[PDB]
This record gives C-alpha cells, structure tokens and sequence, in this order.
C-alpha cells in the first residue's frame, strides 16, 4: 500500500510491494538450455591449437617433451662410435 | 642391469666423475647408469656419452621439505636401480635414503669419526675420508671396487679408465661456439684465460684459498704480451665466467679490445677452439687437458700431485708453475711469460 510515516525528524511516506517470478524458473531454465547451441562456437576453427607451432597434445607433453637430451647424449655416442 | 649415481658438489668435483662412469660402462656392458647432482653440477652432464639422463635433487641441504624429499625417493624407487653407488659422504641419516631405495648393492662413503661417525649395517663396502681433496685420485676407492672384485672377469680391467675424455656434440661445437666467438674477435687462434674472480666461476670445491682469482692485474701483465708477436696476434680473452657485467667495466686489462664472454660449463668446446689456454686450478685445467688443448696451469705451489696427476699430458704440453712463497697471487710472472709466448 502507501502507508506515511510521520518520523520525528523529516516528512516521510512509502509504498511496497512483493514480486517474484511464478514459476519461469523453468522457462529460464529451458532458455539458457541453449548450451545445445555449443556446437556451432565449437567446430570453429581452432585458435592455435592445430597451428603448425605447436606439436606434442598432452598437458606436459611440449613443455616437458624435453628429453631430446638423452637421444642427444646416445647421438653423441654413436658420433663417437663413427 | 640399471645403475644410479649420487655424485655431489658443483662442477670441479663432478666433472672428475667421468672416469668412474666409463669404468660402469665399461665393466658391465650395456648398462643404463642416470645420475643425481646439484644444479650447478648437472650443467656438466651436457656433454658425454655414457649417462641416460641427469637430474637434480641434492645439494644436500639440512631440512628440504618433506615433500620434495618423498617424490625424490618416490622418483629413484620407481625405477628400479640395482647398484646405487652414492658420494656426498653419508653418515646414519643419508644412509637411510640409499637404503630405501630397494636396490640389491649399496656402495658409498662414510666419515670417519665426525658427524655421527655411523656407516650403518644397511650398507656395503664403506670406505675413507670424507672431504675429498684429491683431484684424478678423487675417487680412488671406486676405481678399486668395481675392478675384478668377482669373477672370470679379466683381471683388473683396464686400471682407471682412461683419463677425461669429454666429447662435444657438433650441433653445439659449431653454432654456440661460433656465434659467441665472432662476437669480438675470432680466429680460432686465440687464447683463454680463466681465473679472474670470485662469483661461481668453478672454485674447485677443494682448492680452498688460492686458485679462487689472481688481483686482475698480473692477468694484465700477461696480457699484454701475449698478443704481442704474430704468434696469436688475435687473444685477448680474459674470459670472465662472473656476473662479468658488474666486472667488464673495470677491465684494467685495458678494455681497448680485451673481449669478454658469458657461458655456462660448456665453455669445453671454446677451449678446443682456442690456440691455447693459461689459467690457475679451475675446471679449465681438466677440460683442456682432457683433450690435447696446451694449457698452462698456475696455481699455488706442489699441489700438482693431488690436482693434477697426468703430469705430462701428451708431450709434457701442460705445464705447471708454482710459487715459491706458497701464495698464489706471487709468482715469477716474467718466466710464466716466457713459458706462454711459445704457444
């Protein structure tokens, strides 16, 4: 309603009211089922993940390959050997 | 067959690990031998042909948390090593981290009587003191042990495997090497020139007192004529493994055209492309006399037979000058002179 308040200091009055969605927290729901349109932003290209720097697709693979030492050490050896 | 070495300190006492891994591979033939060291000591391991792969865990701290400590036995353990010969002088607690490591032979050093005295029963073959002076000694006891101690083996096979015989990979021999050579003068006819300071640089981990740097100046006076005759004409490579940067602008060596450079242990392949090198008990002694590289080794004085035992190298090439007074900062520079300008 419009209830006014006569406070002791100043000249107040107010009005209220209560709201709330009724039940279209399904339709919400039903829209933001639109994660069944993560397919078109998906078969996009990727942005580097398939570029030609890049090669090894683990989650250590290219940062931690990184043992080309070791086939350097036994080419080292073979060199030796020759 | 799998083995595991444990070889401690930084570069000096590791690069003289070599021969003992040789012996390894020479012993038991086709046997993967991986090696755990100190950061500054791995650096070395780049240029060989015997070790799988290096690693680094110890320099042997007091407290290293409790999990870096597990995932390193948990890294040693699941992989299973049959003999993990170890150094750094284990006592009752260093024991231990060989011991599980569930291997079948477990050599090593001890100390003699100091710091828990100890050696364990969970062991095997325990030997002699700890601080490790000696150079190409080194090890000594090792290059007993893994000789003919068991069976039809021929007898002692091949006493001490010949001396450092480090290779250098020609990827780095040409690329590296070339580009920080052309940078300054290059000719591949000059002249190196270590000892000069004290950051990093090798410091020997046993030399101690002397050996560290000379004052800069009789490096100088070296200098000055060495260039002088169209013998190099080319060196001046005062060579300064330092934060040289804080160093090259006070090269008293007057920096008209003494040239510098920044490398880490692979400077191997810049002594083999030298005409030469003159430096005090540092890794450039070894490394040149590895191979035939004349080098001229000052430090103090008859030390030579703890850090340098092949006295004559190839022709006698490297030579030693020692000093009179026992300090390395004085010596007859006028003969070490006169001894340089043949070269």
């Amino acid at each position: 309603n419009q209830r006014d308040w006569v406070v002791t200091k100043s000249i107040w009055h107010l009005s209220d009211t209560a709201i709330k969605s009724f039940y279209t927290f399904y339709a919400m729901f039903t829209v933001w089922g639109v994660c069944f349109f993560a397919s078109m932003k998906a078969s996009m290209a990727d942005p580097f993940y398939d570029s030609e720097h890049y090669r090894g697709q683990g989650g250590d693979g290219t940062v931690h390959w990184y043992y080309d030492r070791q086939e350097d050490i036994e080419a080292t050896a073979r060199g030796d050997l020759l | 067959r799998r083995v595991c070495c444990v070889v401690s300190g930084g570069v000096y006492e590791n690069v003289l690990f070599f021969p003992v891994v040789q012996m390894l591979k020479d012993r038991y033939p086709g046997v993967l031998v991986d090696v755990v060291a100190s950061a500054r000591g791995k650096q070395v391991y780049e240029m060989c042909k015997n070790v799988r792969y290096a690693n680094v865990y110890d320099p042997d701290d007091e407290w290293p948390e409790p999990a870096e400590y597990t995932h390193q036995l948990g890294v040693m353990k699941n992989r299973y090593y049959d003999m993990v010969l170890s150094t750094k002088l284990a006592g009752t607690g260093h024991a231990l981290f060989l011991f599980m490591s569930s291997a079948r032979e477990k050599v090593g050093y001890v100390y003699p009587n100091v710091n828990g005295a100890g050696a364990g029963l969970f062991l095997t073959e325990m030997f002699k003191p700890a601080t490790t002076n000696l150079a190409d000694g080194g090890y000594n006891m090792y290059q007993d042990m893994l000789e003919w101690l068991g069976r039809p083996a021929k007898g002692v096979p091949q006493q001490p495997i010949p001396p450092l015989r480090v290779s250098i990979s020609k990827k780095l021999r040409a690329v590296v090497e070339d580009k920080y050579n052309r940078a300054g003068v290059e000719k591949g006819k000059y002249v190196v020139i270590h000892g000069i300071e004290s950051d990093s640089v090798a410091n020997m981990k046993s030399r101690g007192d002397d050996d560290c740097l000379l004052p800069l100046e009789l490096w100088a006076e070296i200098a000055k004529e060495i260039s002088s005759g169209g013998n190099g004409l080319r060196p001046l490579f005062v060579m300064p493994h330092e934060r040289h940067r804080e160093e090259i602008e006070e090269i008293v060596g007057e920096e008209t055209a003494y040239l510098f450079i920044t490398t880490p242990g692979q400077l191997t392949c810049l002594i083999n492309d030298s005409a030469g090198v003159v430096a005090t008990n540092t890794a450039a002694v070894q490394l040149a006399n590895a191979r035939d590289k004349p080098c001229v080794a000052l430090f103090s004085s008859k030390e030579k037979a703890r850090l340098f035992l092949p006295y004559v190298e190839e022709r006698k090439s490297c030579t030693v000058v020692a000093s009179a007074t026992g300090k390395l900062a004085g010596i007859d520079i006028e003969a070490v002179k006169k001894a340089v300008k043949d070269l």
